[PDB]
């Protein structure tokens, strides 16, 4: 039993989008389905409900007249169509299954999905700007020193940071990306190493920005 | 529209004791509610059905009680893997309304954070920007305050903060503070500092940079 | 009564309120000759429907193009009579009937 | 009495958009409304009509089956939804109000709106590139000389140009943006100054571009 | 579909005198038309209703007449602020059809234009493109013709023209002509010129540049 | 006798499109019409049938409930409306005429059309990237050498390649475009040139990408 | 749903000979099929009606035969313009079904292909990509195999193949093989080659490049 969602992404205000939920290892044609969403920093909110034969459809008042829910039993898929999206629709969308089969009067969910993300903004895709964090003479403490690299810009959220092609994974912390005033994200990645190892090994930052196809690697610069 | 209130929003769990979470409704719903658990980065897990029945496959430590408007979820003999996001849902009448939220964190001893200061590189300086950062590591309680001081004057702008999640190995924390200005304004001043106060330290610690 | 097809719309037509009988029998060894009996024709198309017990009897070359074909059936000018090709080796459902 | 339109912008062919018209200082629920459009270089063309109750809807033949008109009396709003947009939909859209109230057989408009612009193109957003027009010995005449900067190449048409942070607004002319062969707009801005003031005062171009968040300023370059 | 024809499309208005604008219909519509005025940048104004009735709040200088298929809008005692876009609409039967268009401009004396020339900057040259421009200022009649001559050869390609609108202060005009080529082609030729003819000038004027 | 159809193009999944087939030099109102399609690398498949009056409509099982067929006898046009398009609808569509007139019980076809292409994909319009294949010392063979320019990436199919503004058409070979892993088509165009004439003449590539309005020309660079 | 099977799928035509194409049906249809010919780039042509009648305007070389289940299309005295795409359609009962399809091509003598190679230009190198190509020209039989060898190791990925259609002038062919890789992988290795085997060549030919 598994539910997988896909199709989410960034879209400009006023445009349209379609999300698809795929089910497997169970009889998709005998269950009712729920679309739910969770806005950032807010509690979960119910969105829509559809029955197993597709005759009955229920919508929330906020999304009334703009969203359309549909299903395909032959392909075992669930579709949500969103039109005239606004700034309030930026959230994480979840696909859920009703507990009992062939029932139209229960409305109780038991199986969820990981969900996708939809961002409603009118910005432009940009690439990250890496910058090494040179260790200082005050960084050493108890035979250990800290080093890192600051990452800037990259309006699309997904950025993967790794050290030494993923070999170095001890003592490394990657802080969550924080939004700036201009609307471009930023985060930091710091790892601590022994002070004796300085000047003897090689440490590099491996940033890979999928939306902009950016591959920039920077080695730490001792000063 | 039945407004459902969940309490408390945050808590600390000493391993061993019991914990009660209260879900309250503004109308009578009988036993028409479910309790779900969701760990970060994964899907939600079906925990309790109809406020009394325990879903098979779950540990018998979890329990639920209540009929009418007040309901209680009880967790006994907490372990390190009980840290998750719990929520209560009602499915009586449309529209379906969820509860609030509850995050459970394991409690341990207080640790003194380690503070580091990192100055901007020359690439920012040639680009026209300056970014000074200072970071804190290995402290359990989140009540840590960092302020920015220039020429013994406090700055309340152009300062951003970030904190990592609960550490899975030994339940520690990390934090970073960044201060970004223009190179023209960077050249005007000489000394900068971040001043950190935390209950695990006997006295607050000031980290300064001058160049 | 109440039927549609080639025979019911472009040929012999029965009223809805029929007061008689229909009689049909196979005559394969009476009408089907070697090479095909090209002596039985049926109307292929027609502008409208016949009236009950009413029969169109004549034919004209229908012009469905832009040039006035001079009584010759070619492209975009059709002759509305196709003939059966009854041969003894056909199968039932394509054999002659009376 | 006022009418405000919003929701316009650039959209790729075959996609959808929604425009909203807001009414105020009068009873919106007792009037019929018109949607009109004017293509560039062409006369106005009627598009759609909706009655005060919403039962009667009239569409033009050229926009049948693709555009939907609706209203919300509680929010005092009028909505037009456009689907499967094509090349001829680029125009300026106007929201108009019927003269008489509680009538269904008049079809006469008296109050208009400012209008919004909808562009159907599949280009890429770009930033301007400023280039100063250096004054020469040929540019002076009767003690006065002309100087300017030529903004060039950008897809989003609206670009604001000002001189000396808006202080210098005498003798300055901003010509309409003209399309090029490559499909990107480019215009010029020239201001005349006394020949004596050359080399003694400061003249700069304050080019502000909204969609791409472009911050470029160029000072006049005497040669 | 009733085709509605408006005449004339363009006109020149003296500071005085009266002006008549004709709106004609291909079918009989009785008095089922309106006359609207729209200044550039603002919303349209409701001027005449039912082809005869003057809308309250408008100056009594405007008048309308006509029944059947032919209708006339009359403006008497023109002023400077009477320059706008006038259009006639019919609302008899679906679909509603508007007229054509009419722009009214205030007429004054003829002024001799002033011509300036600007060569390309080094930014274009290092980019790989060249652009030469020449502009005309302060001429009333729009009938100014500019031609591009390189090596005494006329070029009718890769050249663009732009013209501003009527000036509100003293009713003047401005125009710019641009010629854009590649740097390789620009390097070959040495002499360029824009040659302008205007009825306000006794003889055509050529502005040239050699480098 | 001619049939011309148009209206095809690229469209996102789940959206709608309309194709129109035009008839001429024959009586359109007395014939029945067929819509057929052929998928890439597959045999033809019948789609829909409409009678000469419009009363009888026949559809295929795969396209039932989503496609609508209609006709206009006054305008001599045939319309197909496509809704909820999926990935299986990418094909070439053909408009066919029934052999006999004024018949509702014959289905043979005799007159076809050239066809139109419909692409169901969610890609973005891109411009081509042309680069030259510099002749090498190994390219010469028997006094003749090979040279060409390679187009790198573009989503829309129509790309025209010509040499010396179409003057050079001897030995030119334009290979069909082949899909890449990322989803952007690429082809090659190579023309043979005598070795002696290679160093004394001028050869340029004339590539015009109509959908993206691209005009890039590259000269062969002997190295 | 009557399934129609058409054979053969691909055929080579020696001029002057005869061709038989077989169309078979799973069910029984009596004289309810048509034979169509379509040349690439244009519309189809109505060739044979009801498996016996020859449509006026077509050359009398074509003929058709068969009844009930098996049908045969026969072509005599093949000429160079008989290369097209033939298919058989049944119009008996809904839904209508077509055949598979047959492509006929003229046959001539074997020709030895000419092989050329081209390395990436500096535009790709400064961009961060490498593209190596090699092409074969002027060979009749399409059965030619190309392999990619780097450091004496075969490459079975990131390779693309393209082949042109039949030549109407002298019935020849052309083909191109391309490898697209990253700049780092291109600069790591030094030697590249493509190795072609074809029946018209006594020995296979390898074209190499080192830089």
């Amino acid at each position: 039993v598994q539910l997988v969602e896909s199709g989410g992404g960034v879209v400009q205000p006023g445009r349209s989008l379609r999300l698809s939920c795929a089910a497997s290892e169970f009889t998709f044609s005998s269950f009712a389905m729920h679309w739910v969403r969770q806005a950032p920093g807010k509690g979960l909110e119910w969105v829509a409900l559809i029955s197993y034969d597709g005759s009955n459809k229920y919508y929330a008042d906020s999304v009334k007249g703009r969203f359309t829910i549909s299903r395909d039993n032959s392909k075992n898929t669930l579709y949500l169509q969103m039109n005239s999206l606004r700034a309030e629709d930026t959230a994480v969308y979840y696909c859920a299954r009703v507990s009992y089969p062939l029932t139209k009067y229960y409305y109780g969910m038991d199986v969820w999905g990981q969900g996708t993300t939809v961002t409603v903004s009118s910005a432009s895709t940009k690439g990250p700007s890496v910058f090494p964090l040179a260790p200082s003479s005050k960084s050493t403490s108890g035979g250990t020193a800290a080093l890192g690299c600051l990452v800037k810009d990259y309006f699309p959220e997904p950025v993967t940071v790794s050290w030494n092609s993923g070999a170095l994974t001890s003592g490394v912390h990657t802080f969550p990306a924080v939004l700036q005033s201009s609307g471009l994200y930023s985060l930091s990645s710091v790892v601590t190493v022994p002070s004796s190892s300085l000047g003897t090994q090689t440490y590099i930052c491996n940033v890979n920005h999928k939306p902009s196809n950016t591959k920039v690697d920077k080695k730490v610069e001792p000063k | 529209e039945i407004v459902m209130t969940q309490s408390p929003a945050f808590m600390s769990a000493t391993p061993g004791d019991k914990v009660n979470i209260s879900c309250k409704a503004s109308q009578d719903i009988a036993d028409d509610m479910n309790w779900y658990q969701q760990k970060p980065g994964e899907a939600a897990i079906f925990i309790i059905q109809e406020a009394t029945t325990l879903v098979p496959g779950i540990s018998p430590r979890f329990s639920g009680s209540g009929y009418g408007t007040d309901f209680t979820l009880t967790i006994n003999n907490i372990e390190s893997e009980d840290a998750a996001y719990y929520f209560c849902l009602q499915h009586d009448n449309f529209p379906l309304t969820f509860g609030g939220g509850t995050k459970v964190e394991i409690k341990r001893t207080v640790a003194a954070p380690s503070v580091f200061i990192f100055p901007p590189s020359d690439e920012q300086l040639k680009s026209g920007t300056a970014s000074v950062v200072c970071l804190l590591n290995n402290f359990y309680p989140r009540e840590a305050k960092v302020q920015w001081k220039v020429d013994n004057a406090l700055q309340s702008g152009n300062s951003q903060e970030s904190v990592t999640e609960q550490d899975s190995k030994d339940s520690t924390y990390s934090l970073s503070s960044t201060l970004t200005l223009s190179k023209a304004d960077y050249e005007k001043h000489k000394v900068y500092a971040c001043e950190v106060t935390h209950q695990g330290l006997s006295s607050p610690v000031t980290k300064s940079f001058n160049r | 009564p109440g039927q549609t097809g080639n025979i019911a719309d472009y040929n012999y037509k029965l009223p809805d309120d029929f007061t008689g009988c229909v009689i049909a029998w196979n005559s394969n060894k009476l009408d089907s000759k070697v090479g095909g009996n090209y002596n039985y024709l049926y109307r292929l198309f027609r502008k409208s429907n016949l009236k009950p017990f009413e029969r169109d009897i004549s034919t004209e070359i229908y012009q469905a193009g832009n040039k006035p074909c001079n009584g010759v059936a070619g492209f975009n000018c059709y002759f509305p009579l196709r003939s059966y090709g009854f041969r003894p080796t056909y199968g039932v459902g394509h054999q002659p009937y009376r």
